[PDB]
C-alpha cells in the first residue's frame, strides 16, 4: 500500500546495514583472490556462458571475468 | 438528444434527418423511412420531421 | 498515503464523500418507490430472477424485494417495516420524508452548516409540527360513517381502488361487526387480524366475505359428512392428535415369558380409541385437531357422521374456539382422575359446511356463541394479483384498527404536510440566525410528498401545488373565520378541494409515527461522518 | 431487430437530471479553487503529467471528461480563454450552480425544459445590462488603470505572493505593440529557463533564444551592432531539384571544386558588404560558414527558430530576406542596444537588449519543471486582461461584487413579474451567488453571515461591494484596487449560461460502440 | 484562536473556570455553564497515555514470528 | 461516472497534506548526512548500464534516484535546479525544505495558503538580514586570490578529494581566474583517466586530446607553431557532386599524374606556412601522412568539434579552411606538444603559458576507475563556487552561521507580530535554525545545546560565528576560513520556500497510470 | 462513524473506545493505542476518545523530542514525570476554586451526565437519559 517511495523494484541497503552490504563483499573479493600471492600459492579455472575455459591465476583475470552485483566488489574488481 | 459518433464525436440536434444520419440502424424496414427523412434533406431542406 | 488500517477490503470514507454516498443511498431506495404513493401512482413488478414475478404497489413489500445493499439504503428498509408496526399504511411515504430531509439535511452542510445545528434544526421542528397537528388532528375525533372514509382512503394508489367503495365496506364490516376481543381490561380489534384467503378465478367485486372463519383444510376421510348445519352445532377444537399411540420414550418394551406380545399389541391401540370415544360421547360434530386424527381412528369419527378435519393450523383453530366458546383442548387429563371430556368444552356454531372454490374446497364455520367471526375469501384473474389485492387488504384493514384504537384522525391528502409547510416557516422561525435555515428545510422537505402525489400524473403539475400553498398559507396570515384553510389536493381531479368533505382521512397516529421516525433516521445518518468497512472471512485459498 | 445492440439511451427524467447532476461533477471539483483563498490542484494524465496549473482551463483539459453534458463545461471554459483570459474558472461554478438550481423546479414539475430554457434566456440577458450600466472609463484616468486591474487578476494564483513584481512584469510587455487605439498578443514571448526563481525572471525588452554552434571564437557581445535576418542555408546544401553535375575533361574537375567554393565564398563575402555584427538566419550555415564570420568578429547564427526570428526583426526594425545577393542597406536592424550571452541556468541565451520594438520577450526562470510553466501559464491569465483592459477601459468592480449587485437587479425584476417565470427569475438571480459563496469558503470566514449581511447591505445600496477578505467582512471592491475587465464578468454569464440550457434541451443520450 | 485567548484567561484567573463551549460559540467558564466531568476522567487519561508512551517508547525493533 | 476513466486515484485534504509532509522528509532524512566533512557519499546504481556512482553531491544523489512521489521528484528538481544556478549546497537545499514543511505540517493544526504569505515575508526579512551580515571586498586581485581558495576549500571539504583539498582548491580557483567575468564554464572540459593514485590529478593550460600522431614520428616538439586545417588531406570534391568520366583513354594517362600532384600541394602549402605541426577536423589519406613524416611535420588525424576550437582559442591561430589557403600568418603558439605514456592509449598534449586560457582539469585517481568520476564532478561543484565570488563578489560565513543569522532576526519578528501569520514567521525561522541543528548531528556534537550555545554568541559577536564540525573552540567561521559565496545562500533560502509554497497550496490531487 | 463488521454487522457510534477496536487494524503498535483506549473504559467509562488524542500529541511531540537528539528513555519517564504532576494538578484546580461534591446534591450529579449525556446521538433527548443514568447508579 505504501509507498513509502521511493520507487518498486528499488531497495535501499541504508546505514549500518549499508555498512554491511558495503564492508560485506569487499572481503568477498578476498576468498577469490587469496590464493595468487606466494610462490607455493594456485591457480583458478574460470567457466562461462559461452562454455569456455580459463585456468590461470592472475587476479584482474579473476576479477573481470567475474560476476559480482555488490558495488563494493565490482568496485574493487575497477 | 445527443449522440456519440461511432468514432467517439459527440452530436447535438433538433433536426430528425440528422438524428438517424449519426444513427447505425439495423431494422430493413426502419430503414426505409431512415431512407426518406435522408432522402429529402438533399432534395427540400427542412421537412425533414413531417417525413417520419 | 495512509499508512492508516487496515487494507484489503476494509476501507472508509471520510466527510464529504460519506455524507455524499448516504444521501446518494437513500434517494436510490427512496426515488424507486417515490412513484407508488397517490391516487394518479401505480404499481410495479419484481423479477425473482428465475423468471417468477410479482405485482405489488405496497412500499414496504416493494422494497424488501429490492434487496437493500448498503448502510443507508438498508436503513430505510428498515425504517419501512417499522411503520407497518406503527400503523400498517404509509411505509411508500416515510421513506420519502425521511430522504428528503437528509437530501436537504446534507445539501446544508455542503453549504457548511454543519450537522449539529440542523440535527437540533428538525429536533426542534419536529415538536412545532405535532404542536400544529394538535389543531388538526382533534377536530377529527368525532366525524361507521368516517370509518369506511379511512378504509377507503386505503385503497386508492393501489389495486382495489377501482372497487374501493366496494372492498371498503368489508375491511370495515368484518373487524367492527365480528373482531373484538379484550385482554386485561382493554378492548382493541385484531393486530393480527381475521383469517384472509384467496380465490383462484371467479369475479372481482364478488369476494366473499363471512359470517364467520374459514379453516383452510379437507375433510380427513371421503366417508365423513361435507356439510353439518341448522344450528347448535357440536364443535370441538381437540390438539390431542389423536391419531395413534406408540410406547413412551426410554420406556422399552422386553417380554416374557409369553406369548402376550399380542395381549398389548391392540392395547396400544385401544387407549387411543378409548380416548377418540370419550370425545366422541360429549358432542362430536365436527372434529377439528392440530396435530391430525389417523386411519385406524378415522373409521370412527366417520361412521358416527362426525367431520373431521386432519392436522388444522393451530392459530386458527384458537381464534375458531374463542368464538363458538369451545374450549382448545390440550391434553386429555384435567385434573385427577381423568379421562377425560366435558359438553362444556365443545362450541357453538350454526353451520360447518364445506364449500367449494375453482378446483378448491374449504370447511367454513358460519354463526358463533360469540358473534364475532369474519373472513374474506378474496377472488380474482391470477395469483399475480389475488395476491396483491390482498396487500391492499392487509394495509387497509390496519388503517383502520389504528383509527378505532385511538380517537383522532387526519385530514390526509397532502393536506396536513401543506399546513405544517406554511405553519412553521412563517411561524417557527423565530431563533433566526442559522437555526432558521435549517427548520426552513424541516418545513421544505414535507413538500416532498405533496409534489409526487402531483408529479405521479403526466401533466405539468407545478400550479396544482402551488394553490394549495397559497390556500392553506390562508389559515394564518398574511399583510371568527370562516377557516378558509383546511382544503386539500385532489389528484383525480386538478385543483384544491376541502378533503374532509371528501372519504379521504388518515389516522393522526399515522401521521405522528412516520413523521417522527423520518427523523431519527435522517438524524442517525447526519451524525455520520466516516464508514470503515471492514472485508469479511475470504475462503482459505491456501498456497499451502 | 432495432436497436443496434447495443447503444445506450436514457429516455425521460433520466438525461433530464443525469446530465446536470453529471455535469455538476466536474462543476463541483473546479468549486474549490476561485479567490483569495485558492485552492490549486495536481493531477497525473498519461504519463507523467505532473502539470499544476489553476487555469480552469488548464485544470478542465486534464480531467479529459467523457460525459456529454460535462465535455460541455472542458468547453464552456475553453472558450473564455480565447475571449478573456482570467474568470476561465468562475465560469463552470455558475454554467453548473445554473443547472442545479433547475432541479428543484424541473423535479417537482411538471415543466418542460423548454418552459426553463426561456426562463433564464431571458434573466440572462437582463444581466448584462445591469452590467453594461457599471463600468465607467475612466473616472481617476491613469496608466495604472491597468495595473491594478492585474492585481486583480494576478492575486490568487501561485504568484500571489510575488505578484508586485509580475503586475509591472506583464504590463509593460503589453504596452510594446500598437495594438493602442490593433496588434496580436502572440508578439511578447515567454521563454522556459531551468533553474531560477519567479523573483528571477528577466523582462527583456528585445528579443531572447538559443541555437546550435560550430565554432564559439566569435565575439559573445557587441554594442548597438547591425544585425542581418538571411534566411539560408550556406554550406553547401544540394539545389531542390535533382542536382547533378557531369563532367567532362582532365582539368575540368578543380574547375567545379574552385567553383562550388566560389559560389559560396562569394556568399559570404555579401554578408560583409552589409557591415553587420551578428548575422541570424532560420536556417543551417556550419563549418566554414561560421569560420569566416566570426574572423571578422560576428557570431553567427544556427537557423532561428521560425516565430523567434519572427519577432528579431520587428525589435530590430529589420526586415527578413531570404535572398543574398540583392540585401539593401535599409534591410537590417541595429535597434539592439546591447547584444550579449550571459549564460543562465545549464543553458545560454543570446539576448537582444532593447527601444520602438513590438516583440517583448520575456525569459521567465523557474525553481521547478512543473512551476515555471504554472507562471506561464499564470501571465496568459494576466497579461489578456490586460489587452482587453485597454481594448476597453471599462471596468467591472468585480470580487463578487458585479454579480452581488446583479442579483438584485434580477431578483427586483422577478417579484413584479410574478408566476412559472418568477422561480427561474429568482434562479440566475440566487445562483449568481454561488461566487460569492465558495469565494469564501475557499477563505474561511463565514459566508452565509457574511452574505446574509452583504444582501442586507448591497440591497440597500452599496451597487459596488464585494467580499473583500483582506480586512474580513466586506466592502466596495469600487475603493480598492479590485478590478476587473467588462468583457469578463459580461460574456462568462452568457456563455456559462448558453450550457446551463444546452443540457437542459436535451432529451435523451444515445451511444455507440468504440 | 480561542486557545490564545485561553491562554490568558487561564494566566488571569487560575484557568479555574475558563474554557471551549461550543454551544457559547466561544470561550466561557466550564463551571459557569454547568459543564462538568469526573475529577478522574482526566486525570486517570492522562496516566495512561504517558505509561503507553513509555512502552511504545521503549520500542526499538519489530520482528515477526510464530508465538 | 466520467471522468475520462479510471483506474484513476483522488488524495485531497489531510491525508495529501501528512503523504506530502511526510513525503519529502521521507527524501531528507537520507539527504541530510551529507553536510561538513564528517558527511557521508551513498552509491547508486543505474538498471541499464548497471554502473554505479558513488559521491556526494545532492543533485546527482537524487537525479539517480528513481522516485513515484510527486512530493519527492519535486525535491529531486529543486536539487538539480540550485545545481545549475548556483553548483554548491545542493544536498541541503532540500533538507530545509522537508523540514519547513514539516513545520509548516504542525503549523497546519490553521489554513495554509497563507503560511505560505509568511514563509514568503518571514524568510524575506531573513533574506534581507543575511545580506546585511555579508562582507563584501576586497577587489584586489592580491586579494582576490586568497578568498577564492577558502570558498573553493570550504566546498571541496566532504568530499572523497578533500584528503589534498588544497591540491584540488589550486586547480578550481585557477581556471576561473582566466576569462574575467563572467564568462561560461564550458570551455574549460575536465578530462579524466584512468591513472595510478590521487593528487596526480593537475590543471592543464592546454588540451589533452585523445589522438596520437599518425605513423612512426617524432613525439615531442620544440617552438610549436603547429596550423588549423580544416578540409581533409584528400583529393577534393564539389558538395553538390559531379561524375567524371574518362572519355579519353589518353585522358587518364595524365590523371593519374593529377592525383600524386593534387595533394603534393598540399606539403608545398604547409612548409611554407611555416607551420611546424598540423591536425584537421576531417581525416587524411595514406598518402598524405607519408609525406609528413618524411618531412618531420607531424600528423594529428580527426580531432572533434569542441576540440577543434580548443586547441585554437588556445593559441588564437584561427581555424583555417582548406589547406593551401592558409596564412603563415595564422599558425599555432604552441609551447609544447608530447605525447604522455599512458597505460594503453596515450593522449597528445598542447601546453600554453598563459594559457590561454582553455584550461583542462585532468583528473587521474587509478585508485578507483569510478572515483576520478566521483571527484571530478566536486571539483565542478567547486569551480562553479570559485566563479560565484567573481560574478557576485558578496561572501558569507557557514558553519551553521547562514542560519543562525536569519533565525535569529527572524526570531524577534514573530514575537513581535502577535499574529496567526505571525507563527508562521517563527517556523520559517525554526526551520533555518533545523540546518545547523542537522549539522551537528553529522560532527557528533548534541544538536539542541549546539544552536542555543551557538545563538548566544551571535548575539556576543553577531553574526560572525558557526558551529565547529572538527577543530576546538567552536570557533567563529571567518577566523577557521569556513565560508561560501553570498547569493548561493540566498538562492537557497528563497528556491527553499518556493517550493515550500507550491507544495503547500496542492491540498488535493489527482493521478492515473 | 459505521461500521461494518467483518461479519456483516453495522454499528454507528460515538464510542471511540468501540470505534477503534471495530476499525481493524495492522501495525501492532497502533494496536496498543486501542487497549489503552478500552482500559479508562474498563477504568473510568468515560473519555475512552480523549485519552487517545492524548497518547498521539505525547507520542507526536516526543517525536520532535527524539528529533532534537532527546533520548528515548529519558523522555519516557521524562514524560512520566509530568504525568504524576498532572494527576496532581488536577486537585490543585478542584480542591478549591471549582466543586468536588459525591452526595445530597443532584444539582451537579446530573450536570455530570447532562455534559456527559450531551454531545452523543442521544444529546436531544438526555435530559430523561441524564437523570435515569444518575438515579439509576446513585441508588446502588
Ligand atoms: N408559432 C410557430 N411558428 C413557427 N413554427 C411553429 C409554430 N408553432 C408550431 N410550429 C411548428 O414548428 C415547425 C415544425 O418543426 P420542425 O422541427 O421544423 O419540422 P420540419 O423541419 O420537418 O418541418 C412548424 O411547421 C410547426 O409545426
Ligand atoms: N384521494 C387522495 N388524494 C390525494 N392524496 C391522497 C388521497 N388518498 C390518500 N392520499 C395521501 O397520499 C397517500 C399515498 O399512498 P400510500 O398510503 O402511502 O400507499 P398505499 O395507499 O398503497 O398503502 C396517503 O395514504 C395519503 O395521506
Ligand atoms: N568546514 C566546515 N565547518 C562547518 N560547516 C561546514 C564546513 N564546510 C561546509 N560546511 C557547511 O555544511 C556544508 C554541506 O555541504 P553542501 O555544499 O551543502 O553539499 P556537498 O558537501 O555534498 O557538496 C555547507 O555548504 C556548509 O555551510
Ligand atoms: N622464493 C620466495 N620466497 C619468499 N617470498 C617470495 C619468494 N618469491 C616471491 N616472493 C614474494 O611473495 C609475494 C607474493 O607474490 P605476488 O606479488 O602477490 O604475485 P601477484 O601479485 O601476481 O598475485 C611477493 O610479491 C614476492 O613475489
Ligand atoms: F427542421 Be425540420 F425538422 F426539418
Ligand atoms: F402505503 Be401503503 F401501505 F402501501
Ligand atoms: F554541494 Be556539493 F558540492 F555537492
Ligand atoms: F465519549 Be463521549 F462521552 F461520548
Amino acid at each position: 500500500m505504501s509507498l513509502q517511495l521511493l520507487n518498486p523494484k528499488a531497495e535501499s541497503l541504508r546505514r549500518d546495514a549499508a555498512l554491511k552490504v558495503n564492508v560485506t563483499s569487499a572481503e568477498g573479493l578476498q576468498s577469490v583472490l587469496e590464493t595468487n600471492l606466494g610462490p607455493k600459492g594456485t591457480l583458478k579455472m574460470l567457466v562461462d556462458g559461452a562454455g569456455n575455459i580459463k585456468l590461470t591465476k592472475d587476479g584482474k583475470v579473476l576479477l573481470t571475468e567475474m560476476q559480482i552485483q555488490s558495488p563494493t566488489a565490482v568496485l574493487i574488481a575497477r | 438528444k445527443i449522440i456519440v459518433n461511432h468514432l467517439g464525436k459527440i452530436i447535438i440536434t433538433n433536426d430528425a434527418a440528422t438524428m438517424l444520419r449519426e444513427l447505425d440502424i439495423v431494422h430493413p424496414a426502419v430503414k426505409v423511412l431512415v431512407m426518406a427523412t435522408e432522402q429529402q434533406k438533399i432534395d427540400m431542406g427542412d421537412g425533414t420531421n413531417l417525413v417520419m | 498515503s495512509r499508512s492508516d488500517t487496515l487494507f484489503l477490503g476494509g476501507e472508509k470514507i471520510s466527510g464529504d464523500d460519506i455524507r455524499n454516498q448516504n444521501v446518494l443511498a437513500t434517494m436510490a431506495v427512496a426515488n424507486v418507490v417515490k412513484s407508488s404513493l397517490g391516487p394518479v401512482g401505480l404499481d410495479k413488478m419484481l423479477v425473482d430472477d428465475i423468471g417468477d414475478f410479482t405485482v405489488t404497489n405496497d412500499g414496504a413489500t416493494i422494497l424488501s424485494l429490492l434487496d437493500v445493499q448498503h448502510p443507508a439504503g438498508k436503513i430505510l428498509v428498515e425504517l419501512a417495516q417499522q411503520q407497518d408496526r406503527e400503523i400498517g399504511d404509509g411505509t411508500t411515504s416515510v421513506v420519502i420524508i425521511a430522504s428528503e430531509l437528509l437530501k436537504r439535511a446534507n445539501e446544508l452542510v455542503k453549504n457548511k452548516i454543519h450537522p449539529t445545528t440542523i440535527i437540533t434544526g428538525f429536533r426542534v421542528a419536529l415538536r412545532e409540527a405535532i404542536r400544529f397537528i394538535n389543531e388538526v388532528l382533534s377536530t377529527s375525533v368525532d366525524t361507521k360513517e368516517t370509518l369506511i372514509n379511512i378504509a377507503k382512503t386505503s385503497m386508492s394508489s393501489k389495486i382495489i381502488g377501482a372497487d374501493s367503495d366496494f372492498f371498503s365496506n368489508m375491511v370495515v364490516d368484518a373487524l367492527l361487526a365480528v373482531k373484538t376481543q379484550n385482554s386485561k381490561g382493554e378492548i382493541k380489534y385484531p393486530v393480527k387480524a381475521v383469517n384472509v384467503l384467496k380465490a383462484h378465478g371467479k369475479s372481482a367485486t364478488e369476494s366473499l366475505l363471512v359470517p364467520g372463519y374459514a379453516l383452510n383444510c379437507t375433510v380427513a376421510s371421503q366417508a365423513m359428512p361435507k356439510r353439518i348445519a341448522g344450528g347448535n352445532v357440536k364443535i370441538a377444537c381437540l390438539d390431542l392428535n389423536l391419531q395413534k399411540a406408540r410406547m413412551a420414550m426410554g420406556v422399552q418394551i422386553n417380554i416374557d415369558d409369553p406369548e402376550q406380545l399380542e395381549q398389548i399389541r391392540k392395547r396400544e391401540a385401544g387407549i387411543v380409541l378409548e380416548r377418540v370415544k370419550k370425545i366422541i360421547d360429549a358432542g362430536a360434530q365436527v372434529v377439528l385437531t392440530t396435530k391430525g386424527i389417523d386411519d385406524l381412528c378415522l373409521k370412527e369419527f366417520v361412521e358416527a357422521k362426525i367431520m373431521g378435519v386432519r392436522r388444522c393450523k393451530k392459530e386458527d383453530l384458537r381464534r375458531i374456539a374463542r368464538a363458538t366458546g369451545a374450549t382448545l383442548v390440550s391434553s386429555m387429563s384435567n385434573l385427577e382422575g381423568e379421562e377425560t371430556f366435558e359438553s362444556s368444552y365443545l362450541g357453538l356454531c350454526d353451520e360447518v359446511v364445506q364449500a367449494k372454490f375453482s378446483d378448491d374446497e374449504c370447511i367454513l364455520i358460519k354463526g358463533t356463541s360469540k358473534h364475532s367471526s369474519s373472513s374474506i375469501i378474496l377472488r380474482g384473474a391470477n395469483d399475480y394479483s389475488l395476491d396483491e389485492m390482498e396487500r391492499s387488504l392487509h394495509d387497509s384493514l390496519s388503517v383502520v384498527k389504528r383509527t378505532l384504537e385511538s380517537g383522532n384522525v387526519v385530514p390526509g391528502g397532502g393536506c396536513v404536510e401543506a399546513a405544517l409547510n406554511i405553519y412553521l416557516d412563517n411561524f417557527a422561525t423565530t431563533v433566526g440566525s442559522r437555526e432558521q435555515l435549517a427548520i426552513a428545510e424541516f418545513a421544505a422537505a414535507l413538500l416532498i410528498i405533496p409534489k409526487t402525489l402531483a408529479v405521479n400524473a403526466a401533466k405539468d403539475s407545478s400550479e396544482l401545488v402551488a394553490k394549495l400553498r397559497s390556500y392553506h398559507a390562508a389559515s394564518q396570515m398574511a399583510k371568527k373565520r370562516r377557516s378558509y384553510r383546511n382544503y386539500g389536493l385532489d389528484l383525480i381531479r386538478g385543483k384544491i378541494v376541502d378533503e374532509i368533505h371528501a372519504g379521504v382521512l388518515e389516522p393522526t397516529i399515522s401521521k405522528v409515527k412516520s413523521l417522527k421516525s423520518a427523523l431519527e433516521a435522517c438524524v442517525a445518518i447526519l451524525r455520520i461522518d466516516t464508514m470503515i468497512t471492514v472485508d469479511p472471512e475470504p475462503p482459505k485459498e491456501d498456497p499451502h | 431487430v432495432f436497436m443496434n445492440a447495443s447503444q445506450e439511451r436514457t429516455t425521460g427524467r433520466q438525461a433530464q437530471i443525469s446530465n446536470i447532476t453529471a455535469a455538476k461533477a466536474v462543476a463541483d471539483v473546479i468549486r474549490t479553487c476561485l479567490g483569495p483563498k485558492a485552492m490549486l490542484k495536481m493531477l497525473l494524465d498519461p504519463m507523467g503529467g505532473l502539470v499544476l496549473t489553476n487555469d480552469g482551463h488548464a485544470i478542465l483539459r486534464e480531467i479529459d471528461v467523457a460525459h456529454p453534458a460535462a465535455k460541455s463545461m472542458l468547453e464552456l471554459s475553453r472558450t473564455q480563454d480565447e475571449e478573456v483570459g482570467d474568470g476561465t474558472t468562475t465560469v463552470i461554478i455558475l454554467a453548473g450552480e445554473i443547472l442545479a438550481q433547475c432541479a428543484p423546479y424541473l423535479i417537482e414539475k411538471n415543466i418542460h425544459p423548454v418552459i426553463i430554457i426561456q426562463a433564464l434566456k431571458k434573466a440572462l440577458t437582463d444581466a448584462l445590462e445591469v452590467i453594461k450600466q457599471v463600468s465607467k472609463p475612466v473616472d481617476v484616468e491613469n496608466d495604472a488603470a491597468m495595473k491594478k486591474l492585474i492585481q486583480a487578476s494576478i492575486g490568487t494564483k501561485y504568484v500571489i505572493h510575488w505578484s508586485e513584481k509580475m503586475c509591472e512584469l506583464a504590463l509593460d510587455a503589453v504596452k510594446t505593440v500598437r495594438k493602442d487605439l490593433i496588434d496580436i498578443k502572440r508578439y511578447v514571448r515567454v521563454e522556459k529557463i531551468p533553474g531560477g526563481d519567479v523573483l528571477d525572471s528577466r523582462v527583456l525588452k528585445g528579443v531572447l533564444l538559443n541555437k546550435d554552434v560550430v565554432h564559439p571564437k566569435m565575439s559573445r557581445h557587441i554594442e548597438n551592432p547591425r544585425v542581418v535576418l538571411l534566411d539560408c542555408p550556406l554550406e553547401y546544401k544540394k539545389g531542390e531539384s535533382q542536382t547533378n553535375i557531369e563532367i567532362e575533361k582532365e582539368e575540368d574537375w578543380n574547375r567545379i571544386l574552385q567553383i562550388e567554393e566560389e559560389q559560396v565564398q562569394l556568399m559570404c563575402e555579401q554578408i560583409l558588404a552589409v557591415r553587420p555584427t551578428l548575422v541570424i538566419t532560420e536556417k543551417g550555415v556550419s563549418d566554414l560558414a561560421q569560420h569566416y564570420l566570426l574572423k571578422g568578429g560576428c557570431s553567427v547564427l544556427r537557423r532561428v527558430k521560425k516565430s523567434d526570428n519572427n519577432r528579431i526583426a520587428r525589435v530590430t526594425g529589420a526586415t527578413i530576406v531570404n535572398r543574398v545577393e540583392d540585401l539593401k542597406e535599409s534591410d537590417v536592424g541595429t535597434n539592439c542596444g546591447l547584444f550579449k550571452v550571459e549564460m543562465i541556468g545549464d543553458e545560454y541565451f543570446s539576448f537582444l537588449d532593447n527601444g520602438s520594438g513590438k516583440a517583448c520577450t520575456i525569459m521567465l526562470r523557474g525553481g521547478s519543471k512543473d512551476i515555471l510553466n504554472e507562471i506561464d501559464r499564470n501571465l496568459q491569465d494576466a497579461m489578456a486582461v490586460a489587452r482587453n483592459v485597454m481594448l476597453s477601459p471599462s471596468l467591472s468592480p468585480g470580487g463578487g461584487a458585479t454579480e452581488m449587485a446583479v442579483s438584485v437587479k434580477l431578483a427586483e425584476k422577478a417579484k413584479q413579474l410574478e408566476g412559472i417565470q418568477q422561480w427561474p427569475y429568482q434562479a440566475v438571480a440566487d445562483a449568481m451567488e454561488c461566487i460569492p459563496r465558495t469565494l469564501i469558503q475557499n477563505a474561511g470566514g463565514d459566508p452565509i453571515r457574511l452574505l446574509s449581511q452583504l444582501r442586507a447591505k448591497h440591497a440597500q445600496g452599496n451597487f459596488t461591494t464585494g467580499i473583500d477578505g483582506d480586512k474580513g467582512k466586506i466592502v466596495d471592491m469600487v475603493s480598492y484596487g479590485i478590478w476587473e475587465p467588462e468583457v469578463i464578468k459580461q460574456q462568462s454569464v452568457k456563455t456559462a449560461i448558453e450550457s446551463a440550457c444546452l443540457l437542459l434541451r436535451v432529451d435523451d443520450i444515445v451511444s455507440g460502440v468504440r | 484562536g480561542t486557545l490564545s485567548t485561553l491562554k490568558s484567561k487561564q494566566l488571569k484567573e487560575k484557568i479555574s473556570n475558563i474554557g471551549v463551549d461550543c454551544l457559547g460559540y466561544g470561550s466561557n467558564d466550564m463551571k459557569e455553564l454547568f459543564v462538568v466531568d469526573p475529577f478522574i476522567g482526566k486525570k486517570q487519561q492522562i496516566l495512561l497515555a504517558t505509561q503507553l508512551c513509555r512502552m511504545i517508547l521503549k520500542i526499538d525493533n519489530v520482528i515477526i514470528s510464530g508465538k | 461516472v466520467q471522468i475520462f476513466g479510471d483506474q484513476v486515484t483522488e488524495e485531497r485534504a489531510e491525508n495529501a497534506r501528512l503523504s506530502a509532509f511526510v513525503g519529502a522528509i521521507a527524501v531528507g532524512d537520507l539527504v541530510k548526512s551529507t553536510l561538513g566533512p564528517k558527511g557521508m557519499d551513498k552509491l547508486l546504481q543505474s538498471a541499464s548500464s548497471n554502473t554505479c556512482m558513488v559521491t556526494n553531491d545532492g543533485a546527482t544523489i537524487l537525479k539517480s534516484i528513481p522516485l513515484d512521489n510527486p512530493a519527492a521528484k519535486v525535491l529531486v528538481n529543486i536539487s538539480k535546479v540550485q545545481d545549475d544556478e548556483v553548483g554548491d549546497g545542493t544536498t541541503s537545499v532540500t533538507v530545509l525544505s522537508a523540514e519547513l514543511l514539516r513545520e509548516a505540517e504542525k503549523l497546519i493544526d490553521i489554513h495554509p495558503q497563507t503560511i505560505i504569505e509568511g514563509y514568503r515575508l518571514a524568510s524575506a526579512a531573513a533574506l534581507d538580514a543575511l545580506t546585511k551580515a555579508a562582507v563584501d571586498n576586497s577587489h584586489d586581485k592580491t586579494m582576490f586570490r586568497e578568498d577564492l581558495i577558502h570558498i573553493a576549500k570550504t566546498t571541496l571539504s566532504s568530499k572523497i578529494l578533500s584528503q589534498d583539498k588544497d591540491h584540488f582548491a589550486e586547480l578550481a580557483t585557477n581556471a576561473i581566474l582566466r576569462l574575467k567575468g563572467s564568462t561560461n564554464l564550458e570551455h574549460i572540459q575536465i578530462i579524466k583517466i584512468l591513472g595510478g593514485k590521487l593528487s596526480d590529478s593537475f590543471l592543464d593550460e592546454g588540451f589533452i586530446l585523445a589522438k596520437k600522431f599518425g605513423n612512426n614520428q617524432p613525439k615531442r616538439i620544440e617552438n610549436a607553431k603547429i596550423l588549423i586545417a580544416n578540409t581533409t588531406l584528400d583529393t577534393d570534391k564539389v558538395k553538390i557532386f559531379g561524375t567524371k568520366f574518362k572519355v579519353d583513354s589518353t585522358a587518364k594517362l595524365a590523371q593519374l599524374e593529377k592525383a600524386e600532384r593534387e595533394k603534393m600541394k598540399n606539403k608545398i602549402a604547409k612548409i611554407s606556412k611555416f607551420g611546424i605541426n598540423t591536425f584537421i577536423n576531417r581525416q587524411l589519406i595514406y598518402d598524405y601522412p607519408e609525406q609528413l613524416f618524411t618531412d618531420l611535420g607531424i600528423n594529428s588525424i580527426e580531432h572533434a568539434d569542441f576540440e577543434g576550437v580548443e586547441r585554437l582559442a588556445l593559441v588564437t591561430g584561427g581555424e583555417v579552411v582548406s589547406t593551401f589557403d592558409e596564412p603563415s600568418k595564422c599558425k599555432l603558439g604552441e609551447c609544447d606538444v608530447i605525447e604522455e605514456i599512458m597505460l594503453g592509449e596515450q593522449p597528445f598534449l598542447k601546453f600554453s603559458g598563459c594559457k590561454a586560457g582553455e584550461a583542462c582539469t585532468i583528473v587521474l585517481r587509478g585508485a578507483t576507475d569510478q572515483t576520478l568520476d566521483e571527484a571530478e564532478r566536486s571539483l565542478h561543484d567547486a569551480l562553479s563556487v570559485l566563479s560565484q565570488t567573481t560574478k557576485e563578489t558578496r561572501t558569507v560565513l557557514g558553519g551553521g552561521c547562514a542560519e543562525m543569522v536569519m533565525s535569529k532576526a527572524v526570531d524577534t519578528e514573530a514575537q513581535n507580530i502577535d499574529g496567526k501569520k505571525s507563527l508562521a514567521v517563527e517556523a520559517f525561522a525554526r526551520a533555518l535554525r533545523q540546518l545547523p541543528t542537522i549539522l551537528a548531528d553529522n560532527a557528533g556534537f548534541d544538536s539542541s545545546e549546539l544552536v542555543s550555545k551557538l545563538r548566544s554568541s551571535i548575539y556576543n559577536g553577531i553574526s560572525t560565528s558557526g558551529l565547529d564540525l572538527n577543530n576546538g573552540t567552536i570557533a567563529d567561521m571567518r577566523q577557521l576560513g569556513i565560508v561560501e559565496s553570498y547569493k548561493l545562500k540566498r538562492a537557497v533560502v528563497s528556491s527553499a520556500s518556493e517550493a515550500a509554497e507550491v507544495l503547500l497550496r496542492v491540498d488535493n490531487i489527482i493521478r492515473a497510470r | 462513524k459505521i461500521l461494518i463488521s467483518p461479519d456483516g454487522e453495522i454499528t454507528i457510534t460515538n464510542d471511540g473506545a468501540t470505534i477503534l477496536s471495530q476499525m481493524e487494524l495492522d501495525n501492532e503498535i497502533a494496536k496498543l493505542l486501542v487497549q489503552l483506549s478500552k482500559s479508562q473504559d474498563d477504568e473510568i467509562g468515560d473519555g475512552t476518545t480523549g485519552v487517545v488524542v492524548l497518547a498521539s500529541a505525547l507520542l507526536d511531540q516526543a517525536l520532535e523530542l527524539i528529533q532534537k537528539g532527546i533520548h528515548p528513555i529519558k523522555i519516557a519517564n521524562g514524560f512520566d514525570e509530568a504525568a504524576k504532576l498532572a494527576i496532581s494538578k488536577l486537585e490543585e484546580t478542584c480542591d478549591d476554586i471549582s466543586a468536588s461534591n459525591d452526595e445530597l446534591f443532584r444539582d451537579f450529579l446530573l450536570r455530570a451526565a447532562k455534559t456527559s449525556l450531551g454531545s452523543k446521538i442521544v444529546s436531544k433527548d438526555h435530559d430523561r437519559f441524564a437523570e435515569m443514568a444518575v438515579e439509576a447508579v446513585i441508588n446502588v
